[PDB]
């Protein structure tokens, strides 16, 4: 029953030092090279270094050496990465996977998201998304609403209080060049029942302790 | 360090098909009749997960429709008869040496009919203009395929470089695509304009539609 | 346990 | 008051023939001669030749006979130029000028631009002009856009929809080899600026009814 | 026919400071106490002004600080303090016989002390290179006086006759200058080469001013 | 109302 739990997720500024855990259960801690593996969009998968936590031996990949420590903890059977001088380019999903004498990775945990930005925790504000008028040509109408300017990841979003699931599309969120994230999402909705049905998103944005329900109509 | 790159970068297959995905590594990496080349399988939200050791040595539980082949600098996974679950992002990694590295993935895609989108527009709130910005926004609600053009034009001018998209994966029922296009503007250039249009072209259009409002009737 | 890793390297020749 | 008015910008192919026209008034037309001028880039102002209206009375420039034909229409007080067999260095800015017992040009038309050219009509591609990254040490920034591969002229670019003017720098269009137009427009801007407000240049080509906005930043 | 020939082609005179242009005829176009020359005044965008005529006679409206004098070959323009609005291209005319000729014109600027540009580079969008043409953007931003050498380098190449440059009209406010130079290369040419830069040389410089970027790093 | 051009080449002497 091999299990690897990762730390949780992780916001750092630009120069600081992130260090991301993962506890195993279910094997020889000290027997098995113990790997970092990185996932950026568009950068594939980056193998970090490795420790064996038995003698602490290590071998790092070039690109990182000098600013990437491998360590490990034999009694609390958990191994550690930190990235000193953290930049806008370490931004990824952190994996841990043990590995077998056959160099490969058979177990992973869950990963660690890890963001490195200048910016600042912030709550998303809220905004309707609903047409200019009420349609009385069709038979369906699009309603959302816009989760604009937060940071950092993640927002959730629900309709009706979880009522409501079927033909909600939510986007994933985009960067801005103000380095805070935006998204929308959307729903399908009768417009026979219009009127008399509400709509609302239930947004949280749990980095800032927010909570908006915002009902969406056309005015 | 070895480079491994692979092709194609994404794949769109119909179920039941066959599917052949490579790897290609910067120098050989077979020695002794063994190919020191591996295939990870990865899905959304989940880590990568072991599926052929050796090139061409299925992991326990790996069903038969799943193969691979090659040696020297040339891999090749093969799956046959598609299946639902097999729609994912696919990795080689070697063994070869350290550093280990890994290809910048292939992902697998469902191949479905033509579905053409259904556009909606809609105009920034007055909560956001007290604010100082207008968003404007333009969906395209469950197409197939990914390829869509919108574009945006305010007094009949086309724009660019005020609007961003983003999409949706696959939806799980039906496999298509939704996307959003977001124009953002400044209020007081947004107050400059009457006429906020987005345009869209999608092979199963047989011509572009074009949603539209006029500011200050909403 | 075992601390082995057979990498494709290590079965060349010359050592 | 003595007005002359003269007719619109004229864009000629080679081979071709166009007649210019003078409308005098404010003054009794038959009683004055009335010149014409050229003035093209690097030759100055250059004397074509003069009608007497009153009978119709000629004197030209040797350089011009034979191919410039000056007449009048004491009816409707007109002057006229016609150049015939238009050649690309033909282009140039017209002016017809009244004359006086002295022999001084003491009243003159607004000038009638004359292209000839064998390129036709085609609007602009409008490309972003943005650092190669967003320097930090300098305090001012410059963005721009660049319209290019146009004809015939002008374009019109603004930034912001007007609203941004000071430290905006519209070039004077180029003539490319390939009888095409091409201009950049510039603007400078506080390096703090950027990313929290835009910098929008709109760009009107009328003659094919091209517009465009384009945003502008560095990636 | 006659030849008038001004002297300089261009002037730079400090508001307040007297601007004195010559004009020299190829022949006298004096006799009988006449003189046959007459003065112009002309701005972009608009016809020429008749201000002097007969050498020394100023027209009607014509401010007291411009004057006339000379004879025979040789005339004079001299303002006496300049204000911004005299800033303009200035033109002698004879009327000794047909057919009239005007001198090749003297523009009168503003001079202010030396200012150096502010020189900015700009890479090719990736928008145009889809197109298969790269144009590669050197701006000097409010300089004075108005010389200014430009040199492309590419990999440390010099470039020659693969670049045209554009200057603005001085400046109404602070008097300066703006200078762009755009180089022109095929999509393959510009994938062929790593470092682009222009050099700067102008007198309110110590030293030449490289700005440059390497491809693909943008 | 007046054609007359007083051009300078015209007032010389001898005529």
């Amino acid at each position: 029953q091999v299990q690897l739990v990762q730390s949780g997720a992780e916001v750092k500024k630009p120069g600081s030092s992130v260090k991301v855990s993962c506890k195993a259960s279910g094997y020889t801690f000290s027997g098995y090279w113990m790997n970092w593996v990185r996932q950026a969009p568009g950068q594939g998968l980056e193998w970090i270094g490795q420790i064996y936590p038995g003698d602490g031996d290590t071998n790092y990949n070039g690109k990182f050496k000098g600013r990437v420590t491998i360590t490990a903890d034999k009694s609390t059977s958990t191994a550690y990465m930190e990235l000193s001088s953290l930049r806008s380019e370490d931004t990824a999903v952190y994996y841990c996977a043990r590995s077998i004498t056959t160099v490969v990775l058979d177990y992973w945990g869950q990963g660690t998201t890890v963001t490195v930005s200048s910016a600042s925790t912030k709550g998303p504000s809220v905004f309707p998304l609903a047409p200019c008028s009420r349609s009385t040509s069709e038979s369906t109408a699009a309603l959302g609403c816009l989760v604009k300017d937060y940071f950092p990841e993640p927002v959730t979003v629900s309709w009706n209080s979880g009522a409501l699931t079927s033909g909600v599309h939510t986007f994933p969120a985009v960067l801005q060049s103000s380095g805070l994230y935006s998204l929308s999402s959307v729903v399908t909705v009768p417009s026979s029942s219009l009127g008399t049905k509400t709509y609302t998103c239930n947004v949280d944005h749990k980095p800032s302790n927010t909570k908006v329900d915002k009902r969406v109509e056309s005015k | 360090d070895i480079v491994l790159t692979q092709s194609p970068d994404s794949l769109a297959v119909s179920l039941g098909e066959r599917a052949t995905i490579s790897c290609r590594a910067s120098q050989s990496v077979s020695t002794s009749g063994y190919s020191f080349m591996h295939w990870y399988q990865q899905k959304p939200g989940q880590p990568p997960k072991l599926l052929i050791k050796y090139a061409s040595n299925l992991e326990s539980g790996v069903p038969a429709r799943f193969s691979g082949s090659g040696s020297g600098t040339d891999f090749t996974l093969t799956i046959s008869s598609l299946q639902p679950e097999d729609f994912a992002t696919y990795y080689c990694q070697h063994s070869w040496e350290m550093p280990l590295t890994f290809g910048q993935g292939t992902k697998l895609e469902i191949k479905r009919t033509v579905a053409a989108p259904s556009v909606f527009i809609f105009p920034p709130s007055d909560e956001q203009l007290k604010s100082g910005t207008a968003s404007v926004v333009c969906l395209l609600n469950n197409f197939y395929p990914r390829e869509a053009k919108v574009q945006w034009k305010v007094d009949n001018a086309l724009q660019s470089g005020n609007s961003q998209e983003s999409v949706t994966e696959q939806d799980s029922k039906d496999s298509t695509y939704s996307l959003s296009s977001t124009l953002t503007l400044s209020k007081a250039d947004y107050e400059k304009h009457k006429v906020y249009a987005c345009e869209v072209t999608h092979q199963g259009l047989s011509s572009p539609v074009t949603k539209s409002f006029n500011r200050g009737e909403c | 346990g075992n601390k082995l890793q057979v990498l494709g390297k290590d079965l060349l020749l010359p050592q």
